[PDB]
RNA sequence: GUUUUU
RNA sequence: GUUUUU
RNA sequence: GUUUUU
RNA sequence: GUUUUU
């Protein structure tokens, strides 16, 4: 039968270990589960499947652009906030926004400047003018975890224009992951 | 349970009663009314509570939400010298 | 044999908007192309992490307690606020309020992330009173709660969902409110989910040695059938 | 071993207006890109709705009386108008005309629906007249209708399709149309349906008790073999 | 044999159930059916599975573009007005007429405004300046069924674009719906 | 839900 | 006409 | 020449 | 690592 301890009589100081799903009734209640769609929204792996804006840039010339790539403090990936370690493939969505040209992408979590000099070695897939590409980055990162919220958790972003003429843009960027390894959750973040 | 009946009712008699069957209402039709005349109409399902001597009214006030079925029965009578035609129909909110 | 018509490549017809980017199903950035060197996969370490594996689903985050409305002084209006940190006293009657508010999603630390993620959700909510005094302390107090409500005000709870506490050894108690609303779903962030009242049943009793007022703290979480649905937008910015 | 041919990725063959958007045929919408989280359906729940399963067919609805050219007054002309609502009286000696006027598909709420949406169709076509007398009153009536005609004047029915109408106890008569034209299918909104026409056979009879004269209403829908086939533009906007 | 119900004599009070499909005879008729086409063009799924237009937007700037969607009273759809609820999948075509640019659209059947702001989040599928898309939003709907008839029927469709330069144009807007669930149909709409 | 198609 | 390729 | 991949 | 999907 049911125990004065699953009708609400408790004790929070024996909640550890963390994580006990732990049932709760009354007479005319039972934990009933209803389904709405096929499949959860709730699962790390859908949820974060789906892109949200990060960053854009606008080149006036070749000059190349480098950019720290951390998680979202802003849109549903925000809930990625609720974690510490980070790990998996990056799935990077850029779009290039010009007349005439191409667009150089690449990819490091390496902090050092200099190895992103030659950007051949690292990647640099070519996105045509007016084109828009989804590259997924490995986990090359000398780190066997992200912490979560560095301004850098997420590895740096290459992008260099190999323009034509006087043609100049913007370069819109939204970052999404295709199997994400979150650990140990921290505590909610505040609002600004 | 009284095992002699003092009350000869069916013991879950207090517990249907709010379903009971209840006048909601009654019009006088006119004659001179021209076709498609909306002779009268009942406010659904608030009508089932539309004072306190309806049977649902005493529950009906200690909760917020309902998901209930209807059995409506329009009566109208009328001498065989007369004659005439009335359209009984339930409009939901949309039609409404 | 087909050498009677010239071999040739498949033709195929492309559908509108070649070229398009889908930023909204997985199912479509799973399968972008990788700028591995091999489009090879890693070894993850959980170990590092002290961790043995992944997290997998969010829900079970947002099933996790967290103090309402969090504050660092306790509700200095006898707990008509939103504040769940208040003080019970000797001196409140019984049927006098120890707290009361209107309850919604995002007056909790956890919750309030997955409202600004999500447009929609259902399941049950389960809030836990601790109050916090001696073992020379002594009293009831009911804790009630009306699904939906939104007037503000003092009432009965004699309709509504309520618990009795009694202190004693296991001072922290619990309520669940089982989903309740017109639609299958509901707004994340909405209407609220009802009216929060603790009213003294039984003066807070001590002696000589023992406080004549206690502290109290409201958690709150979603229940074991709690779910989310829809992403959408924020509504706030996080730090 | 194939490796005296160098591995390569398949070259395919882009047929005329790639990226061109078919917004006419359903087999190419229903395989459209899906902006769903998972690309994931829904459970739909037709019992909020009171049924127990989804409407599928539409000539269904085309086949469900609806009342021609229905107005507030009955027909002030003797029923020589489109008005489906008209009187029959004592007044009136056999032979003379209650009703009568062309038929068109647009006359009727419902099917002109089908007309301002399908370009043709075919099947029979069902007029139910509904005499509202006392359970005193007599008489007899014939409607009769003569299929794809067009000038509206009074002939004898005596070669078009009748129904003699006798009043009693079930005073709603009917009378079927089967598809008649030189076509297949047929304009929806083209040519009339034919000349409908209800004279009188019998006097309405009465007593001192009983009405003079009594009011009559015309409905109309499609047969069981009814069918509808191009979508067509509109002629017409709802409201 | 057939009995005189079938021959044209019954009576309109006895009509309920709503759903009788009893045939009518003669001696030289009975009910025929003929096929012209290899399938129904009266099936919900058929029928409504063809767009039709709905409306147009000209844009000289990125500002968003948010409007209700609902239902026809002016193409083939118009026969939806026939019923009282629908619920299912929603096709939305759009076209990017634009010279240089891309156009973010995304579907929410929320009714908040404030949630459309981060549009990344809901969807926002990408179309290149000059292409079109067919965007088959699914029923991420918080109410179980849709009044067919309110102006917000269908849910709201969000449009911004990330034009590069001064080019300005116009999004023209088509809808249809994937395999639709119509229920309680209403009587007749009236004409303007 | 054969609720893409058989 | 293994005359696309094996 | 498993020297595209297993 | 069914950690694309069954």
């Amino acid at each position: 039968t049911m125990s004065p301890n699953e009708l609400g009589l408790t004790s929070a100081q024996d909640d550890g270990p963390l994580g006990q799903e732990k049932p709760n009734y009354f007479l005319n209640f039972r934990s009933m589960n209803v389904d709405i769609f096929t499949v959860s929204h709730t699962k790390v792996d859908n949820l974060f499947g789906r892109a949200w804006f990060f960053m854009e840039h606008t080149f006036t010339n070749e000059g190349q652009w480098r950019v720290p790539l951390e998680f979202p403090k802003q849109g549903h990936g925000s809930l990625s906030l609720l974690f510490a370690y980070f790990t998996g493939e990056l799935n990077i969505h850029v779009l290039f926004l010009s007349e005439r040209g191409f667009l150089r992408v690449a990819h490091t979590y390496d902090t050092s400047n200099d190895r992103v000099n030659f950007l051949s070695s690292n990647g640099v897939i070519t996105v045509p003018a007016g084109e828009q590409m989804t590259l997924s980055a490995p986990y090359y990162s000398n780190k066997p975890l992200r912490t979560v919220r560095d301004n850098n958790s997420l590895g740096y972003l290459m992008c260099k224009p190999f323009l034509t003429g006087t043609s100049t843009g913007k370069i819109e960027v939204y970052l999404s992951l295709r199997c994400p390894n979150f650990f140990f959750p921290l505590p909610a973040p505040k609002v600004t | 349970v009284d095992n002699f009946h003092s009350m000869a009712y069916d013991i879950t008699t207090g517990d249907k009663n709010p379903s009971k069957l209840v006048r909601l209402e009654t019009h006088e039709w006119t004659p001179s009314w021209a076709r498609g005349y909306q002779i009268t109409h009942v406010e659904l399902p608030k009508v089932f509570w539309d004072h306190q001597d309806k049977p649902a009214y005493g529950q009906s006030r200690y909760f917020a939400a309902v998901r209930c079925g209807f059995h409506f029965q329009v009566q109208v009578n009328v001498n065989q010298g007369t004659a005439g035609s009335a359209l009984v129909v339930y409009e939901p909110k949309p039609v409404v | 044999m087909s050498t009677k018509y010239k071999w040739t490549r498949t033709k195929i017809d492309i559908a509108e908007g070649p070229g398009s980017m889908n930023m909204a199903n997985v199912l479509c950035t799973t399968g972008a192309q990788s700028v591995a060197l091999v489009g090879e996969r890693a070894f993850y370490d959980p170990r590092t992490a002290g961790s043995k594996s992944r997290f997998d689903d969010l829900v079970k985050i947002a099933q996790l307690f967290s103090v309402m409305a969090d504050s660092t002084t306790p509700s200095e209006n006898h707990g008509v606020d939103a504040k769940g940190y208040f003080k019970w006293s000797a001196t409140t009657a019984p049927q006098s309020i120890v707290h009361r508010n209107i309850v919604y999603l995002r007056l909790f630390p956890n919750l309030n992330v997955f409202v600004n993620s999500y447009s929609y959700f259902r399941g049950s909510l389960v809030l836990r009173l601790s109050v916090y005094a001696s073992t020379f302390n002594r009293g009831r107090l009911r804790m009630g709660f009306f699904p939906n409500a939104t007037t503000d005000s003092t009432s009965t709870l004699d309709n509504a969902i309520y618990t009795i506490c009694d202190i004693g050894s296991d001072n922290s108690f619990e309520i669940t409110i089982p989903y309740s609303f017109s639609t299958w779903m509901r707004k994340t962030n909405g209407h609220p989910i009802g009216l929060f009242q603790i009213e003294v049943l039984n003066r807070l009793t001590y002696n000589s040695s023992s406080p004549s007022e206690v502290y109290c703290i409201v958690q709150g979480k979603m229940g074991q059938d709690a779910r989310f649905f829809c992403p959408t937008g924020s509504v706030v910015t996080f730090q």
